């Protein structure tokens, strides 16, 4: 071996600290992108007449059964992917000392 | 699994392959070869709290047997105090893909050398060299993610 | 004159169009907090399905690679 299996072991130790940390932080860019992203979607409500108040609430109302059909309908797609990795997983599938020295020494 | 074991036995301490050495030689106090054998290993096993049978006594011996001599000598000793003295499938995974950073599945020399870089530490040009074949045991050029876990066993 | 539109459009009547209006101040308020709350599900409900398009994607080169 051209190099010490100590440092060997190092190097592999220095490499899993930084992808733990580069996933602490693309796990961060993906919590700030969510807000974005619910300042766009869901633009925060701020105040009317009670007639024209109205056909606002039957809006969101509109909006709700909309929404979650929106949420179903990716779901269902997840839903449907956990169940192929655990169909795709299971087909690969198939392919002491310091109580020693104690009583020595 | 197994240069795994050399490093925490490379990193021994000078004033801890005193006492394993002379622990060693009370071990022997009657093998004709000076190496542990199946008889010693009875010994300190079954006058420890249990009672191995004379095979399952040889394959403690063969898991560091670098020599075929069933004679666990003093460097083949060193190996055994260490594996009695890690990090999960599900995490390696996480990783993997930050490796990956083209996302074909992979992880060509390309993707491993920048990732060297960026660990603050100093990469020769023999580190890189020396990683990639302990990783990638068919020579095809990428390290997959069945290797990529016989690669990052017990890595802290 | 579908039977369902004139009962799907029906559930705004029955749960909006009939009473007070500093009750519809703090209603259309928690109709909003229901979706804010809904379209935060949608999100990490994407974000999840790219990351199964990788595992799929990783597990499909395994099945291949090893036979
Ligand atoms: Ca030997
Ligand atoms: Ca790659
Ligand atoms: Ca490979």
């Amino acid at each position: 071996s051209k190099i010490s299996a100590s440092r060997k072991l190092q190097l592999k130790t220095l490499l899993l600290q930084i992808a733990k940390q580069e996933l602490e932080r693309e796990a961060e860019e993906r919590r700030g992108e969510k807000g974005r992203a619910l300042s766009t979607r869901a633009q925060p409500l701020e105040l009317l007449g009670f007639a024209e108040l109205q056909d606002l609430a039957r809006q969101l109302h509109a909006r709700v059964d909309k929404v979650d059909e929106e949420r179903y309908d990716i779901e269902a797609k997840v839903t449907k992917n956990i169940t192929e990795i655990a169909d795709l997983t299971q087909k690969i599938f198939d392919l002491s000392a310091d109580a020693m020295m104690q009583a020595l020494l | 699994m197994d240069d795994i074991y050399k490093a925490a036995v490379e990193q021994l301490t000078e004033e801890q392959k005193n006492e394993f050495k002379a622990a060693f030689d009370i071990f022997v106090l009657g093998a004709e070869d000076g190496s542990i054998s199946t008889k010693e290993l009875g010994k300190v096993m079954r006058m420890l709290g249990q009672n191995p049978t004379p095979e399952e006594l040889q394959e403690m011996i063969d898991e560091v047997d670098e020599d075929g001599s069933g004679t666990v000598d003093f460097d083949e000793f060193l190996v055994m105090m260490v594996r009695s003295m890690g990090k999960s499938e599900e995490e390696l995974s996480d990783l993997f893909r930050m490796f990956d950073k083209n996302a074909d599945g992979y992880i060509d020399l390309e993707e491993l050398k920048i990732m060297l870089q960026a660990t603050g530490e100093t990469i020769t040009e023999d580190d890189i060299e020396e990683l990639m074949k302990d990783g990638d045991k068919n020579n095809d050029g990428r390290i997959d993610y069945d290797e990529f876990l016989e690669f990052m066993k017990g890595v802290e | 004159r579908e039977k369902k539109k004139i009962l799907a459009e029906r559930r705004k009547v029955l749960a909006i169009d009939h009473l007070n209006e500093d009750q519809l101040r703090e209603k259309a308020k928690e109709l909003w907090q229901s979706i804010y709350n809904l379209e935060a599900e949608k999100f990490d409900l994407q974000e999840k399905f790219k990351q199964q398009k990788y595992e799929i994607n990783v597990l499909r080169n395994r099945i291949n690679d090893n036979q």
